[PDB]
């Protein structure tokens, strides 16, 4: 990642500050009061998440591949402007020279 | 209320994520944020039909999470797939940086 | 400062001004008052145009036309000293005159 | 040249399923839902001129 | 020009302006009116015209 | 078969849609505790404690209406306090959908020319009990103008080649101003010796020659095959 | 391909890491590279910016 | 630049010479280091790697 | 005023209450709200302005093209404007049409100075801080909304020692040195 | 204990709604392509045809000496049901007393005629819509404007009048 230096992060703006957040080294108290559940809580808890990241990476698949059909489609579209622009632009000179 | 989106906020998930439960079932692309007002029902296969719609009294659940936990197939697909795709994830990451320092070292 | 009366014409509504700023339209009959705005330079005269829901007051040089709660709004680069405004009801007509020797009408409806 | 228009004609007709909606044949059995979701935003009627 | 005082530069640079730009400008921008309402417009065509 | 959905509200008043893993369009159920043709049905417990309401599976494969509803119209004027006029009530599959789409403040009549399914029209009728079952031809409205007034919504589910001349009897008699009229048309039965295009657009002209605005038109096409709804407005002076 | 054989658009394969420089592993080519460069030159960007 | 000269001699024969690395990097080789024999100073487009091999394309 | 029906409309089109041709299309009340300006009067102290300027550039641009009359002083004018800062760049005299403007004059004013130097937040958080007197340029204090800013003294705009503003800055920065008062 | 800041309060041109220019204080509709169509085959349509005109194929007709409904029948070898709407008639009789032949030759019992719903007579937009909205429809045309909206919209056949009889295009069983 982009580890910009201390130096240089104490002296910027106020808009431009860096929110970077410490590390927790103390065993607080919320983190030891809060009860998890287990058995089927749990298996339940890595189903949901099994569910969400195989939707996600289905969602990142098919976005990466409509990226890549319609880069494609954006190559061959603007040959065919292209060429129509040429045709255009001679029919234009055909027509004054006519006229 | 909260109270009880707190208890259907998984099937909701599961609804929202209908189209990676099964791989050859392949729904409309909507987006499906969940609604203000819902309810929650169960359908009821009448008495009049039996053995082809019928899940029975030894296989009837209380939401669609424990049916999708129930089923040992979907468990396979989940399974494999959440591994594959974890080991995509992980592919260059960290491991394999500090594996190829210690190869480095090694020598 | 001294003030200028000024009733509409039915008597629902009431409108001073003060010599040194105070304009208020008020119902005077309820205790409702739709407008109090200090304009800190001298107000010298008011008039309701064809209601209480359009008033204009003849200020320091210019004469401003202010809507019913109070906000303004036209002011009349015309008008250059009002001391005597008065509504024509039937035509539609803001009349005005004062210091400089001219004497002007100007049609509210229209602009 | 014959399994060729066979087969362009499969692929046309797999294609016809995308652009338009095709009558498959009616209800095969129960009728289990619409299997592929169902819309309320989207109307797809002609309205006229 | 070097001589030229006010108006009679401002117009005739102007219509300079407009000679040259008449050749290969559209005609349909070249003049372009100056917008005058119908009624007094046509009343100082009339008058002009008289 | 015993799974569970949630029931959320269509953007048509009166009718939802309960998501699963196969979503199906629901109705409210007006009579609860029965099925009337065998449809599948869902309980909620809505909330003295929560009490079971349930609804109704509408089968778009056994209903032109509801295949055009989840095939999409933009406006169908049936409406949760509205009257529906039912011409072609022909059983009670789709009245009774129509029936607890309308409500129990709105009213459906529902007319039907046999007699056995007069029969079982006025049984369903006791259980529904804002169905008027109306046992008459539609050809001849003036043979029951005096049981109904002023309808909302005409909906026509005729099967006959002189439909739109039936469409137009009843509209006149008892639809209002800027009404709904919402038809389905049946090319094969109107005539089979012309295309589906032709017998449609010969119907739209029929329908704006006795002064019904057509709005939009569907051709509902997997349920059905040369099928069709119209739905149009009686605008009765000025379709332009 | 107007005037182009098919024997002669073939596919060149690449070539590995040296054996004995295996302990470096990956002798990275061309595509590697500038993934390395564009990415090293977007963080300086926003460095300098 | 580790091994592909055996002596200082060598490089000094070949300074100035255009070398790059495997994936393009362009670079030229400016002196040779005096205690190890065949090794030299080079400097390139921007930082290669330790997992390159550099090239002196001759005939 | 009361959404006339299809007859009235048609029959008194040129009714309107609120806008009228005189009005300019609220223009003044346009640019002081958008520059928050206190009286009534400071858009048309500042429209006589523009328009000296730019009866000066007319009839100055009616001279002849070449003479070093017209060169000397259009460009002297356009180098005063544009150190007074109303003009944001001295190279084209039609700027001396164009670019003169209200506006231009508004933004020079003390509280776009202020927000634009991010000393406050907004043009009306600038209002209330030089209002409530934690504002100098150079030594004194400024206290009045419409102070004009030009391009040199605009170095000097600094906050008042002993600000509670300047304060809290510094103590957010927990720079705070409490020898000199702040 | 005043407030700060404190400024005369005039009317927004960009907020108040009692003025006009501020007095404008989902569902999607994609019409699915007909089932009538093929690809691009037009596949329902069957003789016998009809066939919707406009003035200028009437004026061409008649300046060609072709008669409509045998120009037709000969062009299509089908039978033929030619359509004057409305506002076709409408064109027609607003082109003048020049255009008394063309207008008592679209006033022919052989010739049946639509009833048009719209205001205006815009013929163009009127056979455009009708003939998107149904595809049941050729169209005989001349515009060179109509020609190509009728041609863009697909499944569509078009009929001019070419040399010394009518030409078909769109319609691929001609022979
Ligand atoms: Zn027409």
């Amino acid at each position: 990642g982009l580890k910009v230096p201390k130096a240089v992060q104490k002296e910027l703006p106020f808009k431009s500050q860096i929110h970077q957040m410490k590390p927790q080294k103390k065993k607080t108290y919320m983190a030891k009061r809060a009860v998890v559940l287990g058995g089927d809580e749990k298996k339940a808890r890595s189903f949901i998440q099994k569910v969400l990241t195989i939707s996600k990476a289905k969602d990142s698949k098919r976005k990466e591949q409509k990226a890549s059909q319609r880069k494609e489609r954006l190559k061959k579209l603007a040959k065919m402007e292209e060429e129509k622009s040429q045709r255009d632009k001679e029919k234009k000179k055909e027509y004054f020279a006519q006229n | 209320d909260d109270n009880m989106r707190r208890e259907v906020q998984r099937d909701l998930l599961l609804i929202k994520h209908r189209a990676a439960l099964d791989p050859k079932r392949h729904y409309k692309k909507q987006r499906w944020e969940v609604p203000e007002r819902f309810a929650i029902g169960t359908i009821i296969e009448d008495k009049s039909e039996f053995y082809s719609s019928r899940m029975n009294r030894k296989e009837r659940k209380s939401t669609i999470l424990e049916t999708l936990m129930g089923d040992e197939a979907s468990n396979k697909y989940f399974k494999r797939k959440y591994n594959e795709i974890q080991e995509k994830s992980t592919s260059g990451r960290k491991a394999h940086y500090k594996k190829m320092k210690e190869m480095r070292k090694k020598r | 400062g001294p003030y200028h009366i000024k009733y509409a014409k039915n008597g629902t509504h009431l409108l001073i001004t003060g010599r040194k700023g105070h304009v208020a339209s008020m119902d005077w009959r309820k205790g409702q008052l739709r407008a109090e705005l200090f304009l800190n330079e001298t107000c010298h005269s008011a008039t309701y145009l064809q209601n209480e829901q359009y008033f204009a007051v003849a200020q320091k040089k210019y004469t401003f036309i202010y809507d019913h709660e109070g906000t303004e709004l036209h002011r009349l680069k015309q008008h250059i000293e009002a001391r005597h405004l008065d509504f024509l009801p039937y035509h539609y007509l803001l009349v005005t005159a004062g210091e400089t020797g001219w004497l002007k009408y100007h049609d509210v409806s229209t602009g | 040249s014959r399994v060729k228009k066979r087969k362009k004609y499969q692929k046309a007709q797999k294609k016809l399923k995308s652009v338009r909606a095709v009558y498959s044949g009616g209800q095969s059995g129960v009728y289990e839902g619409e299997k592929t979701g169902i819309k309320k935003g989207l109307t797809r009627s002609v309205k006229f001129k | 020009d070097d001589q030229v005082i006010g108006k009679a530069r401002s117009r005739t640079l102007e219509m300079r302006l407009n000679r040259l730009s008449r050749v290969n400008g559209h005609q349909d921008k070249i003049n372009k009116l100056e917008k005058v309402p119908m009624h007094i417009r046509r009343g100082m065509i009339d008058k002009h015209v008289k | 078969g015993g799974a569970k959905v949630v029931i959320e509200p269509h953007r048509h008043a009166g009718v939802y849609i309960a998501r699963g893993k196969e979503d199906l369009l629901v109705t409210k159920n007006m009579a609860p505790g029965e099925s009337v043709y065998g449809e599948k049905r869902i309980s909620v417990e809505e909330p003295v404690p929560p009490t079971k309401v349930e609804y109704r599976v509408w089968n778009p494969f056994r209903s032109k209406l509801a295949a055009g509803i989840m095939g999409g119209l933009d406006e169908l004027f049936i409406a949760p306090g509205k009257k529906v006029l039912y011409l072609g009530a022909a059983s009670g599959t789709s009245v009774s959908h129509v029936s607890d789409v309308v409500g129990p403040e709105g009213v459906v009549y529902a007319v039907e020319f046999s007699h056995r399914p007069g029969r079982e029209l006025i049984s369903m009728a006791k259980k529904r009990p804002n169905i008027i079952p109306i046992i008459e031809d539609a050809r001849h409205p003036q043979k029951y103008r005096m049981l109904i007034g002023m309808v909302d919504c005409v909906f026509a589910d005729v099967a006959q080649p002189d439909q739109a001349r039936i469409i137009a009897l009843n509209s006149h008699m008892f639809l209002k101003d800027q009404g709904g009229v919402v038809i389905s048309i049946k090319a094969n039965c109107i005539d089979s010796t012309v295309d589906a295009e032709t017998v449609f657009a010969r119907e739209v002209q029929k329908l704006r020659e006795e002064r019904i605005k057509p709005l939009e038109q569907l051709t509902l096409e997997p349920y059905e095959r040369d099928h069709c709804i119209v739905v149009g407005r009686y605008m009765r002076s000025g379709l332009k | 391909a107007k005037l182009v054989h098919d024997v002669q658009k073939k596919q060149h394969r690449e070539r590995s890491q040296l054996t004995s420089r295996s302990r470096y592993g990956f002798l990275e080519k061309h595509k590697d590279y500038v993934k390395r460069a564009q990415d090293f030159h977007r963080k300086q960007s926003t460095l300098k910016v | 630049i580790k091994d592909m000269f055996s002596s200082a001699m060598e490089v000094a024969r070949f300074e100035g010479a255009q070398i790059k690395t495997v994936s393009g990097i362009r670079g030229e080789i400016k002196r040779a280091l005096s205690k190890p024999e065949g090794h030299y100073r080079a400097a390139f487009e921007d930082k290669i790697l330790m997992s390159d091999i550099v090239i002196l394309r001759s005939w | 005023v009361r959404k006339l029906k299809h007859h009235e409309q048609k029959l008194l089109k040129k009714v309107d209450f609120l806008e009228w041709k005189q009005d300019q299309g609220h223009r003044d009340t346009q640019v002081m709200r958008t520059y928050h300006i206190q009286n009534r009067e400071d858009y048309h102290k500042y429209n006589r302005i523009c328009g000296d300027i730019r009866r000066l550039a007319n009839k100055l641009s009616l001279l002849p093209p070449t003479d070093p009359f017209r060169r000397k002083h259009e460009q002297l004018l356009l180098d005063k404007l544009y150190a007074m800062g109303v003009l944001t760049t001295k190279s084209k005299i039609s700027d001396l049409e164009n670019k003169v403007t209200v506006s231009a004059i508004c933004r020079r004013r003390l509280p776009v100075i202020m927000h634009r130097l991010k000393m406050a937040e907004t043009i009306q958080d600038a209002v209330k801080f030089i209002e409530q007197g934690h504002v100098r340029v150079g030594p004194n204090l400024i206290n009045d909304p419409a102070y004009l800013v030009t391009r040199n003294m605009e170095d000097y705009v600094t906050w008042v020692d002993n600000s509670k503003i300047k304060k809290t800055l510094l103590r957010y920065r927990n720079q705070i040195d409490d020898f000199d008062f702040s | 204990t005043r407030k700060f800041g404190l400024v005369k309060r005039t009317l927004n041109t960009k907020k108040d709604q009692r003025l006009k220019k501020n007095q404008e204080n989902l569902t999607r509709n994609i019409p699915q392509v007909s089932s009538a169509l093929f690809f691009q085959y037009n596949q329902a349509i069957k003789p016998p045809y009809q066939v919707l005109i406009d003035t200028n194929f009437i004026n061409f007709s008649i300046q060609k000496k072709v008669d409509i409904v045998r120009g037709m029948m000969d062009c299509l070898l089908a039978k033929c049901n030619p359509l004057i709407t409305d506002c076709v008639m409408a064109e027609l009789e607003k082109l003048g007393p020049k255009y008394r032949i063309a207008l008592k030759l679209a006033r022919d019992p052989r010739i049946k005629r639509l009833s048009c719903s719209h205001k205006g007579t815009y013929a163009d937009d009127c056979l455009v819509h009708r003939v998107l909205q149904h595809k049941c429809y050729i169209v005989a045309t001349n515009d060179a404007g109509l020609k190509q909206r009728i041609r863009k919209i697909p499944g569509i056949p078009l009929m001019s009048v070419g040399g010394h009889a009518y030409v078909i295009e769109k319609l691929p069983d001609v022979f």
